[PDB]
C-alpha cells in the first residue's frame, strides 16, 4: 500500500483528494448571507418511504449565534459538530462573550488535518457555517477536509454543487432581504433535487441577530413552498 | 501500539473497509422491527442448519440494554456483544449523572458514535454490525425504532429490517405498513412481524424470535407455541 | 517512481521525492513578492478566490510587532508554521525580553521543516514562506522552502509565475534597495513587480494585499480600501 | 526545599553618569567559620555586564555555568554575537529572572540575591536586582544582605534619585563604593577584608579589579576603652 | 530484488543502498574542504550565488560547535543543521559533566554514532551530508571528515562535494611539498586558492567564498571567521594563482 | 517504513470476511476430533490425540482435555500453545470472580469473556487470532449442566451435542441421528466413543490415542465430580462398549 | 523551612469617572524594614485601553502582568485583531488567577479602562479569582486605609442632604477628572502618613478614549 | 454569607445578601451571589468567593452544552449533580462552597437542591446557608406556611436576609430578591439593607432592641 499523508506528484494530498469525491456523493445543501440573515437548506433524501424522516438531522445548532449544515459522509460530522459547540461554550466561559464566526470556523478546521500515522484518516464530510457577530456582521462559511476555509456571500456544496452554484452566481446580489434568500433556496434546492421537493424531504433554516439560529417547522417551509410555486405561475 | 489506518478512502471516494464491514452485515441472520400504535416488535431469524443446539443456554438475538430498551443485530456476533457492553455500562453511567434512565435516540446515537470511532482510529477496524434499537423514553407511551450501520449513520424508522435478505422483506413492509394507521394492537403489530419473516425465514418452528417491548420497561419474549400460533394462523388465511 | 511512497526514501540520484512534490504544492499556489530597502521590508501578495461569491484567501499573516510572513501553498500548513513562530518571537520576549532575529526565525524554521523529511509516518511541510521582519541589524527577508532551505535576499517571489516578478526585482536592485524612509515608494515597487506575474487577471480592491515593517513602523496589512491607493 | 550551606555576604552596587559601579567581598563562609578566602563572586558576562551573586555558593556555581553557556549559545549561527547581536544586561538579567521564579514555583529555589549590574547599547545603565523568590527591582543603588541595611543609605546620599546620576563622577561613585566596603567589614560578622571591585563605563569599558583590601580603618579609640560601664 | 527500497536493509553484496543513494546528494552539493595545520585547522566552502537577490556575506554556511569546533558539509543544508543541533547537544552534556570542553575525537565518535543509528532502521532516512569538521584541544589539532555511513576518519586535507576530486588533488600536493607542516596563516591562503580551483568543476553561477579557522597562536584556541582585510588578502592570492 | 512488511491482520474481505479467522478455522479444521455430549445427569467429553508415536508416554500427558475449575473444563482443537495461553487467562478469570463475589463463576460468563479475548485479536492490535476452538463443559446452579463451543472469530453458542476440530460434518450428522433428551451418561458415553470410531481417519481406535472425561453429579448427594479418564480406565470403557 | 511568598508593600487605587477611568499606585518596592526602590512602577499600560496593577507579591504581581499581557496578544492572533473588551479582559484574568488556585498569586489585582458603552470601569479581583466591576477600589497594604474614604468621597456613603432629616440621601454623580485626581493624591498622602509601606512616589496612570495618558507626583520618603 | 431559598404555593423565592469579608474586613458590600444559569435556573453562593464565581459559572457552561447536545434544558436535578461530582474529585483539597440549585422544569416542577464542597447533595423545600444561615432560620421557619402569596412570600425572604444581615458579623449590605414560577425567574431588585432596615423597623414595628 502506501503512506496515508503522501503527497502525489501534482502537489496535492491523496487522501484529502479522495474524502473531497465521497463529498460530491453526499447531499446537497445550500447557505446564502443576507444583510437581514444567513439562510441555511439541505437536501434530506431518505433512502426508503419506511424511514421517520423527521430524524434525518443534517442541520445542527453550534451556538445561538452559530449554525451548520453539512454534505458527506454526516457520521464524521458529529466529532466536529461536538469540538465546534465546545469551543464556542468555552470561549465563553473563558472570555464572557461570543466567539466570532470566523474564530469558530479556524478552529474547526483545525481538526481536518490532524490525522496519519491523531485519528487515521481525513473527515469525509464538509460543512456550511452561518452564523453572526458585530465586528463581521452575518458570515457563511464553507469547511473542508483540507483545513481550508472560505467565507461566501452564497454556497452550494454536495451532489447538485456545481450545477447549484451557477444558479446562484446569477441570483445573488448585496440587497437580497431574507424573504426572498428563502425563497432562493428552495427554488435551486427543488432543481437539483432528484425526488419532488416538499416540507417532509428538505429543511430550511436561518440565523439573525434579532431572534439568533432557528430550524424551521415543516408547517412553515410548507407555506414558503406554496409561496414560491405561486410566485413562478405568475410570469 | 499497532497505528496502521485501516480505514481509508480510495480514488472514487469510498472507504472500502466500511463498505466491505457492510458485506459483513448482509451476511448475517436477518432482522426485523415494526412498531404499532403503543408497541414495538423486534423479530429475528435463527439458521437450521444448527440442530443439537441448546436454546436454554444459547445467547439470545435481542438483547436488553436497560429495563426500558432492547438491542437486535445483524453481522457478526462476535462484535456484536463489544457494543452491547458499551452500550450496557453508559446506560448505568446516564442514570448515575443525570438520575434519568436513557432516551432511546440518546442510547443510539452512543452506539453509533462508537461505531464512526472505529471508522477513522488507527490500528482498528469497523463493527461488522448493524443494529435495530427499540424502546420507550421515560414517562412517553410513543414507540421509538432505530437504526444504525457501521458508517456511524442513524435514523429512526416507522418500520425496519437489516441483514440477510432484508431487500426482500423490506419490500412487504413498504407495501404492507400504513403510515396513518399503524398496527392498533399488540397482536397486529406481531402478526405483520412474523407475516414479514415468513416471507424469508424458511419454517416457522424454532427459526423465528419474536421481543415485544411496550411502554414502562414492560419486555416480554414469545415462546415457540405462542409463536407457531401465529404461524398457524397466517397460512390458514393464506390458502384463499 | 518505487522511491516517492514515503519521504524516508532516497532515490538512486539521491532524491526525495515527497520534498519534491511538496515543493510542486507551491507552484500552484498564488504569487507572492517580497523586498526591502535598508529602512523598510514590503510583502506584497495575490489573493485568490474560489468563485465570484466566494471571499479572498488571506495570504499574510502577522508574527510579532516587528515580525511577519506571506504564503503560497497549502494554507493550514502555513497556520501550523506561523503558530510556531509566533510561539518562538513570544518565548524569546518572555524569558530574554528579546526580539527574536529574523535570522534566527529562519533557523528554527528550517530545523522544524527538516524532521519531518526523515523520520516515517510524517510529511513535509507543503507550503513556502516570505518572512519580512526589522530587527537590531535593519531591514530584512527571507525565503522558506519546506526541504528546509532558508535564504535571506534583498528581494523575491514565490507561487505561480514567480519568475516574471524575480527578474523585474533582479534588474531593480539598484534602485529599490535605496528607498530609505519612504514606505509608499518601496511599496509601489513591490506593486510594479507582483504586476510582471498577472496573466488576464489585474489588480482590484478585494484582491490585492500589502504589508509592510521598518524602523518606525509595527507590521500592519493593509486590505480592502486602504490598498486602492496602489492601484 | 533547600537550607544554603556554604554562602556569601553582601553584593553593592550603584549607577554614576557614564555607567555603573559594582562590588562584593571574596569570603565562602560555613556558618560561622570562614571557611573560603579565594572566592570570587562577580562573574563578567562578554564586555558590558557583570553579574554580582550572593547567597548559596554551590547555587552561585551553578549560575556561573548557565551563563558561560549562554554565551556560548548566543555565538551558534550568529554572524553579529560580538556586535549588535550580543549579549545585553537586560537579556541576561530577564534570563535569570525567569529561573528563579521557576524554582521558586517548583518549591526548589536556587538560594540567591543577584545583582546584575551593566551597561546597554544604546549607552543606558543598567542596574537589577533578583533573588530566590523571584522578586525584582531596579534603584540608583542596589545592595544584598547587609548591604541593604548598611551600604544602601550611604549610597544615597550620593545618588538619591534619578536627577543625581549625571551629577555623579566615577571617581566620587568608587569613593563611595570603598567606603561602604570598609564600613561592611567593620560590622558583617560573615564579612572579609579582601574583595572585588568592578566598573562598567559607556566609554572605558569593563574594568575588572582583584585583590582589593580595606584600609585606612578607624581601630585607634579602642584603647581608652575599658570595661562595660563601671572599670 | 527491492534491497535499495528500505533502509537497514543489507543486500547480497552487504551493502546498504539507502546509504549509497545519500551519498548521491552529497556529491551534488557544492564543494567545502578542510586543511589542517601546524597548531590548528582551516575550513572553507562554495557559495554559489543563484542571483542577485543574495544579500551578500549574509547566508552563513559554516558553524561553530561549543567555542572550540568548526563545522562544515555537503549536500543537503538542513540535514547538516540538524547534526550539528546534536552535535552541540552532545559538546554541552559532555561539559556539564566532565567540565573539560569535549575534545575533537570525543566530539567526532559522537556525531559518527548519531549518524551511525540512522543506518540501523528502515523508520529513519540516512543523513544526507558529508560533514568536514575539528578543531584544538589539549592534544593539539585535529581534523576529521564524517559520511553517511557514521564512517569518520581523522585527516590531513579533508574535501567533499562536487569538486572534491580537484580539491584533493590539490591537497595532496601540499601535504607533499610541506612534510615539516604548513602555518594557520598560510592555509587559509591555500584554502581560498583550493575552492577557486574547485570552482572550475560548477561555473555556471559564479561564487560567494567563506573561509573559518581555528589556531593556538592566531586565533587563541577558538573558531573565528576570516573577515576584512584577511579574507581579501585571501581573495587576491587565489585570483593571482588561478591567472 | 515498515509499512512495507505488515500483513494488516485484522481486516476484511470484499465479500465480508475476516481472512485471518477464515484461515485460522482451516487450521482447526485438521486438529484432532474432539466430542462433547451434554445428558440429563452429566457431560462427556471425549477427543482424538493427534496421530500418537509407541514411544509417546501416555499416562503423564494432556493435549486435548483441560481443567478450568472443579466445576468447568475443556476439550481443545488447534494449537495447544495457543490454547494454553487462553486456558491460563481463563483460570485466572475464574479466580477472580470467586475472589470478588464468593462465588463458583457462571459457566457462560467465563465462556463470553474467553470469547471477548478472542474478539479483541480480530478488531485490532494488529496481531493474528488464536487458532484454537474450545468446547466447554461445566456445571452452575442456575442452568445446570452446559456445553458451549468457541473459535477464533470470538462468537460462542450452547449445544446439547457438538464436536469440534476434523470431520466435524461427519460427526455432527451422526450425533443429530442417534441423539435424544431423555439420554443417560452411560449412553452418552457410548455415543461419543461409537461417533469418533466411525469418522476417525485412524485404522482403528485404541486406548493410547484417546482422551476422555466426564462431569457427573454421582459424587455423594448434590454435588459435581471431575473425572480424567486413565489410560487403563479408557482401555477397560472401550472394552465395555465392545469397541475392541 | 523555605517559605515561597514575600510582601513586597505599597498601594494601589482604582477610580472610574463618566468618560475615564484612573489607576493610581506608589512606586515604593519594600521586604521587612528596608526599602529596594523609591521608584518601581507596578502600574503597567497592557494595550487595548486596559491598565493593570497586581500589587502584594512582586514575583507573583509580574509574573500575572506578565501572562495578561501575554494573554492580550494572543487574543490579537486568534481572533482577527480584536479588541480585547474589559469585561473580557476580566474574566480571562479570573482564570489565570484561579489556574493556581491551590498555590495561589499573593496578590490583590486591579484593572482600569473603559466599557463598550465607552463611559469608566473599574474590576477588581482577590488573589484566587473572584472578580466584581465597581466605580472605586483601593488594594494593597494600605487598602484598609484608602477604601473607607473612598465610600464616603465617591459613592457619597453615610453623607445626607442638608435639612432634610435624614430622609433624603445626597445624589449620586460622575466626578470630573480634576476632582478624581484631587482625591487620589489626597488618598495617598494620608496613606503614607500611617502605612510605614507607603511613600517615596506616586504614579497614576489615566484612560480615556484618545489613549493613555500618565502622571507623577512626590511622596514622604520616611 | 447568609442565603435562603425555600419552595411554596407560588413557586420558588430566592434571597441573598452582597457582602464579601476577608477576616475581619469588609471587602465588599455590592457582591452578586446568585447567578443566572438560565431563564429557568438560579445558583447561589456562599463559601469561598473565587470557588463559588469560577465553578457556577463553569456550571452555566456544562448546562448550556447540555442543551446543544440534548436539545432539551437540563434538570435542576442533573445540573446539582454535576457541580456535586465535581467538588467531590476535589474533596481534601481545601474548596469552600455551600451552594444551591434552584429552578423549574416540566417534569421536576419547582425544585431545589443544596449542594456543599464536601460532596452532600440533598433535595429539600426550604434551605438556609452561609455564616448566618441560622439567623434566617429562625424568621423563616416561625413564618412559613404553604400557602403563602407571591407578596407574602417575597418579603419573608427579604425579611430573613435582613434578619442574619443585622445579627451576622459577617453578612449584610444589601438584599438581592429573585422569584421562581413556571414562566421562569423574575428579579425584584436590590435593597439596600441601609434604607431598608428603618422603613421594616418603622412599619414593622420590629427590632426593639436597636435604638429608634
Ligand atoms: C459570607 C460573607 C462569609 O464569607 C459569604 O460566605 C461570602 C460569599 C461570597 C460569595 C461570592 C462572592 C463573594 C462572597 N464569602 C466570602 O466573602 C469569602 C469568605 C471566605 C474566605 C475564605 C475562605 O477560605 C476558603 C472561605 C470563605 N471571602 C473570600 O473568599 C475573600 C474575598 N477571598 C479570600 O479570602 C482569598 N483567599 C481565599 C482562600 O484562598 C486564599 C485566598
Amino acid at each position: 500500500d502506501r503512506g496515508v499523508s503522501t503527497f502525489s506528484p501534482e502537489g496535492r494530498l491523496f487522501q484529502v483528494e479522495y474524502s473531497l469525491e465521497a463529498i460530491k456523493l453526499g447531499s446537497t445543501a445550500i447557505g446564502i448571507a443576507t444583510k437581514e440573515g444567513v439562510v441555511l437548506g439541505v437536501e434530506k433524501r431518505a433512502t426508503s418511504p419506511l424511514l421517520e424522516s423527521d430524524s434525518i438531522e443534517k442541520i445542527v445548532e453550534i451556538d445561538r449565534h452559530i449554525g451548520c449544515a453539512m454534505s458527506g459522509l454526516t457520521a464524521d460530522a458529529r466529532s466536529m459538530i461536538e469540538h465546534a459547540r465546545t469551543a464556542a461554550v468555552t470561549h465563553n466561559l473563558y472570555y464572557d462573550e461570543d466567539i466570532n464566526v470566523e474564530s469558530l470556523t479556524q478552529s474547526v478546521c483545525d481538526l481536518a488535518l490532524r490525522f496519519g500515522e491523531l485519528m487515521s484518516r481525513p473527515f469525509g464530510v464538509a460543512l456550511l457555517i452561518a452564523g453572526h457577530d458585530a465586528d463581521d456582521g452575518y458570515q457563511l462559511f464553507h469547511a473542508e477536509p483540507s483545513g481550508t476555509f472560505y467565507r461566501y456571500n452564497a454556497k452550494a456544496i454536495g451532489s447538485g454543487s456545481e450545477g447549484a452554484q451557477a444558479e446562484l452566481l446569477n441570483e445573488w446580489h448585496s440587497s437580497l432581504t431574507l424573504k426572498e434568500a428563502e425563497l432562493l433556496v428552495l427554488k435551486i434546492l427543488k432543481q437539483v433535487m432528484e425526488e419532488k421537493l416538499d416540507e417532509n424531504n428538505a429543511q430550511l433554516s436561518c440565523i439573525t441577530k434579532q431572534d439568533g439560529f432557528k430550524i424551521y417547522d415543516n408547517e412553515k417551509t410548507a407555506e414558503l413552498i406554496k409561496e414560491l410555486k405561486e410566485k413562478e405561475a405568475a410570469e | 501500539g499497532y497505528d496502521r489506518a485501516l480505514s481509508i478512502f480510495s480514488p472514487d471516494g469510498h472507504i472500502f473497509q466500511v463498505e466491505y464491514a457492510l458485506e459483513a452485515v448482509k451476511r448475517g441472520t436477518c432482522a426485523v422491527g415494526v412498531k404499532g400504535k403503543n408497541c414495538v416488535v423486534l423479530g429475528c431469524e435463527r439458521r437450521s442448519t444448527l440442530k443439537l443446539q441448546d436454546t436454554r443456554i444459547t445467547p439470545s438475538k435481542v438483547s436488553k440494554i436497560d429495563s426500558h430498551v432492547v438491542l437486535s443485530f445483524s453481522g457478526l456476533n462476535a462484535d456484536s456483544r463489544i457494543l452491547i457492553e458499551k452500550a450496557r455500562v453508559e446506560a448505568q453511567s446516564h442514570r448515575l449523572t443525570l438520575e434519568d434512565p436513557v432516551t432511546v435516540e440518546y442510547l443510539t446515537r452512543y452506539v453509533a458514535g462508537v461505531q464512526q470511532r472505529y471508522t477513522q482510529s488507527g490500528g482498528v477496524r469497523p463493527f461488522g454490525v448493524s443494529t435495530l434499537i427499540a424502546g420507550f423514553d421515560p414517562r412517553d407511551d410513543e414507540p421509538k425504532l432505530y437504526q444504525t450501520e457501521p458508517s456511524g449513520i442513524y435514523s429512526s424508522w416507522s418500520a425496519q429490517t437489516i441483514g440477510r435478505n432484508s431487500k426482500t422483506v423490506r419490500e412487504f413492509l413498504e407495501k404492507n405498513y400504513d403510515r396513518k394507521e399503524p398496527p392498533a394492537t399488540v397482536e397486529e403489530c406481531v402478526k405483520l412481524t412474523v407475516r414479514s419473516l415468513l416471507e424469508v425465514v424458511q419454517t416457522g418452528a424454532k427459526n423465528i424470535e419474536i421481543t415485544v417491548v411496550k411502554p414502562d420497561s414492560d419486555i416480554v419474549a414469545l415462546s415457540s407455541e405462542e409463536i407457531n400460533q401465529y404461524v398457524t394462523q397466517i397460512e390458514q388465511e393464506k390458502q384463499e | 517512481n518505487n522511491y516517492d511512497g514515503d519521504t524516508v526514501t532516497f532515490s538512486p540520484t539521491g532524491r526525495l521525492f515527497q520534498v519534491e512534490y511538496a515543493l510542486e504544492a507551491i507552484k500552484q499556489g498564488s504569487v507572492t513578492v517580497g523586498l526591502r530597502s535598508n529602512t523598510h521590508a514590503v510583502l506584497v501578495a495575490l489573493k485568490r478566490n474560489a468563485d465570484e461569491l466566494s471571499s479572498y484567501q488571506k495570504k499574510i499573516i502577522k508574527c510579532d510587532e516587528h515580525m511577519g510572513l506571506s504564503l503560497a501553498g497549502l494554507a493550514p500548513d502555513a497556520r501550523v508554521l506561523s503558530n510556531y513562530l509566533r510561539q518562538q518571537c513570544n518565548y524569546s520576549s518572555l524569558v530574554f525580553n528579546r526580539k527574536l532575529a529574523v535570522e534566527r526565525a529562519g533557523h528554527l524554521l528550517c530545523d522544524k521543516a527538516q524532521k519531518n523529511t526523515q523520520s516515517y509516518g510524517g510529511r513535509p511541510y507543503g507550503v513556502g514562506l516570505l518572512i519580512i521582519g526589522y530587527d537590531k541589524s535593519g531591514a530584512h527577508l527571507l525565503e522558506f522552502q519546506p526541504s528546509g532551505n532558508v535564504t535571506e535576499l534583498y528581494g523575491t517571489a514565490i507561487g505561480a509565475r514567480s519568475q516574471g516578478a524575480k527578474t523585474y526585482l533582479e534588474r531593480t536592485l539598484d534602485t529599490f534597495i535605496k528607498i530609505d524612509g519612504n514606505p509608499d515608494e518601496l511599496i509601489k515597487a513591490g506593486v510594479e513587480a507582483i504586476s510582471q506575474s498577472l496573466r488576464d487577471e489585474s489588480l482590484t480592491v478585494d484582491n490585492l494585499s500589502i504589508a509592510i515593517v521598518g524602523k518606525d513602523t509595527p507590521f500592519t496589512i493593509y486590505d480592502g480600501e486602504a490598498v486602492a491607493k496602489y492601484i | 526545599t533547600q537550607q544554603p550551606i556554604v554562602t556569601g555576604t553582601s553584593v553593592i552596587s550603584m549607577k554614576y553618569d557614564n555607567g555603573v559601579i559594582i562590588a562584593a567581598d571574596n569570603l565562602g563562609s560555613y556558618g560561622s567559620l570562614l571557611r573560603f578566602n579565594g572566592v570570587e563572586r562577580l562573574i563578567p558576562v562578554g564586555d558590558n555586564t557583570v553579574v554580582g551573586i550572593s547567597g548559596d555558593i554551590s547555587d552561585m556555581q551553578h549560575i556561573e555555568r548557565l551563563l558561560k553557556d549562554l554565551v556560548t549559545e548566543n555565538a551558534y549561527d550568529n554572524p553579529l554575537a560580538d556586535a549588535e547581536e550580543a549579549l545585553e544586561p537586560s537579556y541576561i538579567f530577564e534570563y535569570l529572572a525567569t529561573v528563579m521564579y521557576q524554582r521558586r514555583s517548583k518549591m526548589n529555589p536556587l538560594w540567591n540575591a543577584i545583582i546584575v549590574a551593566g551597561v546597554q547599547s544604546n549607552g543606558d545603565q543598567f542596574l537589577r536586582y533578583v533573588n530566590l523568590l523571584g522578586v525584582t527591582y531596579s534603584s540608583p543603588t542596589l545592595a544584598t544582605g547587609f548591604g541593604a541595611h548598611m551600604a544602601n543609605p550611604l549610597l544615597r546620599k550620593v545618588v538619591d534619585r534619578e536627577s543625581d546620576i549625571p551629577k555623579t563622577t566615577v571617581q566620587v561613585a568608587e569613593e563611595a563604593i570603598v567606603n561602604a566596603m570598609r564600613v561592611l567589614y567593620y560590622r558583617d560578622a560573615r564579612s572579609s577584608r579582601n574583595f572585588s571591585l568592578a566598573i562598567i563605563d559607556k566609554n572605558t569599558g569593563l574594568t575588572f579589579k582583584k585583590n582589593l583590601q580595606v584600609e585606612n580603618m578607624k581601630w585607634d579609640f579602642a584603647k581608652d576603652i575599658k570595661g562595660y560601664g563601671t572599670q | 530484488t527491492g534491497y535499495d527500497l528500505s533502509n537497514s536493509v543489507f543486500s547480497p553484496d552487504g551493502r546498504n543502498f539507502q546509504v549509497e543513494y545519500a551519498v548521491k546528494a552529497v556529491e551534488n552539493g557544492t564543494t567545502s574542504i578542510g586543511i589542517k595545520c601546524n597548531d590548528g585547522v582551516v575550513f572553507a566552502v562554495e557559495k554559489l550565488i543563484t542571483s542577485k537577490l543574495l544579500v551578500p556575506q549574509k547566508n552563513v554556511k559554516i558553524q561553530v560547535v561549543d567555542r572550540h569546533i568548526g563545522c562544515v558539509y555537503s549536500g543537503l543544508i538542513p540535514d547538516g543543521r540538524h547534526l550539528v543541533n546534536r552535535g552541540r547537544e552532545e559538546a554541552a552534556s559532555f561539559k556539564k559533566l566532565y567540565k573539560t570542553p569535549i575534545p575533537i575525537p570525543a566530539f567526532a565518535d559522537r556525531l559518527g554514532q548519531y549518524v551511525q543509528a540512522h543506518t540501523l532502521y528502515n523508520s529513519v532516512r540516512p543523513f544526507g551530508v558529508s560533514t568536514i569538521f575539528g578543531g584544538v584541544d589539549k592534544n593539539g589539532a585535529h581534523l576529521y571528515m564524517l559520511e553517511p555511513s557514521g564512517s569518520y576518519w581523522g585527516y590531513k586535507g579533508a574535501a567533499t562535494g562536487k569538486g572534491r576530486q580537484s580539491a584533493k588533488a590539490e591537497l595532496e600536493k601540499l601535504v607533499d611539498h610541506h612534510p615539516e607542516g604548513l602555518s594557520a596563516r598560510e592555509a587559509v591562503k591555500q584554502a581560498a586558492k583550493i575552492i577557486y580551483l574547485a570552482h572550475e568543476d560548477n561555473k555556471e553561477k559564479d561564487f560567494e567564498l567563506e573561509i573559518s579557522w581555528c589556531s593556538l597562536s592566531e586565533t587563541n584556541g577558538l573558531h573565528k571567521f576570516v573577515k576584512g582585510d584577511l579574507l581579501q588578502e585571501a581573495i587576491d592570492f587565489a585570483q593571482k594563482e588561478i591567472n | 517504513g515498515s509499512r512495507r512488511y505488515d500483513s494488516r491482520t485484522t481486516i476484511f474481505s470484499p465479500e465480508g470476511r475476516l481472512y485471518q479467522v477464515e484461515y485460522a478455522l482451516e487450521s482447526i479444521s485438521h486438529a484432532g476430533t474432539a466430542i462433547g455430549i451434554m445428558a440429563s445427569d452429566g457431560i462427556v467429553l471425549a477427543a482424538e490425540r493427534k496421530v500418537t508415536s509407541t514411544l509417546l508416554e501416555q499416562d503423564t500427558s494432556t493435549e486435548k482435555l483441560y481443567k478450568l475449575n472443579d466445576k468447568i473444563a475443556v476439550a481443545v482443537a488447534g494449537l495447544t500453545a495457543d490454547a494454553e495461553i487462553l486456558i491460563n487467562t481463563a483460570r485466572i478469570h475464574a479466580q477472580n470472580y470467586l475472589k470478588t463475589y464468593n462465588e463458583d463463576i457462571p459457566v457462560e460468563i467465563l465462556v463470553r469473556r474467553l470469547s471477548d479475548i478472542k474478539q479483541g485479536y480480530t478488531q485490532h492490535g494488529g496481531l493474528r487470532p488464536f487458532g484454537v476452538s474450545f468446547i466447554y463443559a461445566g456445571y452452575d446452579d442456575r442452568y445446570g449442566y452446559q456445553l458451549y463451543t468457541s473459535n477464533p472469530s470470538g462468537n460462542y453458542t450452547g449445544w446439547k451435542a457438538i464436536s469440534v476440530g476434523a470431520n466435524t460434518s461427519a460427526a455432527q450428522t451422526l450425533l443429530q441421528m442417534d441423539y435424544k433428551d431423555d439420554m443417560k451418561v452411560d449412553d452418552a458415553i457410548e455415543l461419543a466413543l461409537k461417533t469418533l470410531s466411525k469418522t476417525t481417519d485412524s485404522s482403528a481406535l485404541t486406548y493410547d490415542r484417546l482422551e476422555f472425561a466426564t462431569i457427573r453429579k454421582g459424587a455423594n448427594d448434590g454435588e459435581v465430580y471431575q473425572k480424567i479418564f486413565k489410560p487403563q480406565e479408557i482401555k477397560d470403557i472401550l472394552v465395555k462398549t465392545g469397541i475392541t | 523551612q523555605f517559605n515561597p511568598y514575600g510582601d513586597n508593600g505599597g498601594t494601589i487605587l482604582g477610580i472610574a469617572g463618566e468618560d475615564f477611568a484612573v489607576l493610581a499606585g506608589d512606586t515604593r518596592n519594600i521586604t521587612d524594614y528596608s526599602i529596594n526602590s523609591r521608584y518601581e512602577p507596578k502600574v503597567f499600560d497592557c494595550g487595548d485601553n486596559i491598565v493593570m496593577s497586581a500589587n502584594g507579591f512582586a514575583a507573583d504581581g509580574d509574573a500575572l502582568v506578565k501572562r495578561f499581557k501575554n494573554s492580550v496578544k494572543w487574543y490579537h492572533f486568534d481572533h482577527n485583531d480584536k479588541k480585547l473588551s474589559i469585561n473580557s479582559a476580566a474574566r480571562n484574568i479570573q482564570h489565570l488567577l484561579y489556574g493556581k488556585r491551590f498555590f495561589p498569586y499573593y496578590v490583590h489585582t486591579i484593572i482600569a479602562g473603559l466599557d463598550e458603552d465607552g463611559k469608566g470601569a473599574v474590576y477588581s479581583f482577590d488573589p484566587v479569582g473572584s472578580y466584581e466591576r465597581e466605580q472605586c477600589r483601593a488594594g494593597g497594604a494600605a487598602a484598609s486605609l484608602i477604601m473607607p474614604f473612598l465610600d464616603n468621597q465617591v459613592n457619597f456613603k453615610n453623607q445626607y442632604e442638608p435639612g432634610t432629616n435624614g430622609k433624603v440621601k445626597k445624589p449620586l454623580k460622575y466626578l470630573s477628572v480634576e476632582e478624581v485626581i484631587k482625591l487620589v493624591r489626597d488618598s495617598f498622602t494620608s496613606a503614607t502618613e500611617r502605612h510605614i509601606q507607603v511613600g517615596d512616589g506616586l504614579e497614576i496612570l489615566i484612560v480615556t478614549k484618545d489613549g493613555v495618558r500618565k502622571e507623577f507626583y512626590e511622596l514622604k520618603r520616611d | 454569607t447568609t442565603t435562603l431559598a425555600f419552595r411554596f404555593q407560588g413557586g420558588i423565592i430566592v434571597a441573598v445578601d452582597s457582602r464579601a469579608t476577608a477576616g475581619n474586613w469588609v471587602a465588599s458590600q455590592t457582591v452578586k451571589k446568585v447567578i443566572e444559569i438560565n431563564p429557568f435556573l438560579l445558583g447561589t453562593t456562599a463559601g469561598g468567593a473565587a470557588d463559588c464565581q469560577f465553578w457556577e459559572t463553569w456550571l452555566g457552561s456544562q448546562c448550556r452544552l447540555h442543551e446543544l447536545r440534548e436539545k432539551e434544558r437540563i434538570s435542576v436535578a442533573a445540573a446539582s449533580k454535576i457541580l456535586s461530582n465535581l467538588v467531590y474529585q476535589y474533596k481534601g483539597a481545601g474548596l469552600s462552597m455551600g451552594t444551591m440549585i434552584c429552578g423549574y422544569t416540566r417534569k421536576e416542577g419547582p425544585t431545589i437542591y443544596y449542594v456543599d464542597s464536601d460532596g452532600t447533595r440533598l433535595k429539600g423545600d426550604i434551605f438556609c446557608v452561609g455564616s448566618g444561615q441560622t439567623f434566617a432560620y429562625g424568621v423563616l421557619d416561625s413564618n412559613y406556611k404553604w400557602d403563602l402569596s407571591v407578596e407574602d412570600a417575597l418579603y419573608l425572604g427579604k425579611r430573613s436576609i435582613l434578619a442574619a444581615a443585622h445579627r451576622d458579623a459577617y453578612s449584610g449590605g444589601s438584599v438581592n430578591l429573585y422569584h421562581v414560577t413556571e414562566d421562569g425567574w423574575i428579579y425584584h431588585g436590590n435593597h439596600d439593607v441601609g434604607e431598608l432596615f428603618w422603613k421594616v423597623k418603622e412599619e414593622e414595628g420590629s427590632f426593639n432592641n436597636v435604638i429608634g
